[PDB]
């Protein structure tokens, strides 16, 4: 998925904040890797 | 007045300490039921004799 540059933090596990609490919510015990990169010239447009 | 991790984390701490606690209390009574029994055979020999 895409997210807010500022809120891909929030991602980590046993966080709290509105994506984690509302939309996508990671287990205390997860087990794996977070990647996460810019996409700003690929995703926002010039028209927004 | 937390949240899971470290409410968590503050649980382990109490559950280690009264972990210790109960395990302290048995280790003496074990040691004291060790002597009442050297006491009682003391006892029964006694009155046996």
């Amino acid at each position: 998925f895409v997210i807010r540059g500022d809120e891909v933090r929030q991602i980590a596990p046993g966080q709290t904040g509105k994506i984690a609490d509302y939309n996508y919510k990671l287990p205390d015990d997860f087990t794996g890797c977070v990647i996460a990169w810019n996409s700003n010239n690929l995703d926002s447009k010039v028209g927004g | 007045r937390l949240d899971p991790p470290e409410a968590e984390v503050q649980i382990d701490r109490l559950i280690t300490g009264r972990l210790q606690s109960l395990q302290t209390y048995v280790t003496q009574q074990l040691i004291r039921a060790a002597e009442i029994r050297a006491s009682a055979n003391l006892a029964a020999t006694k009155m046996s004799e």
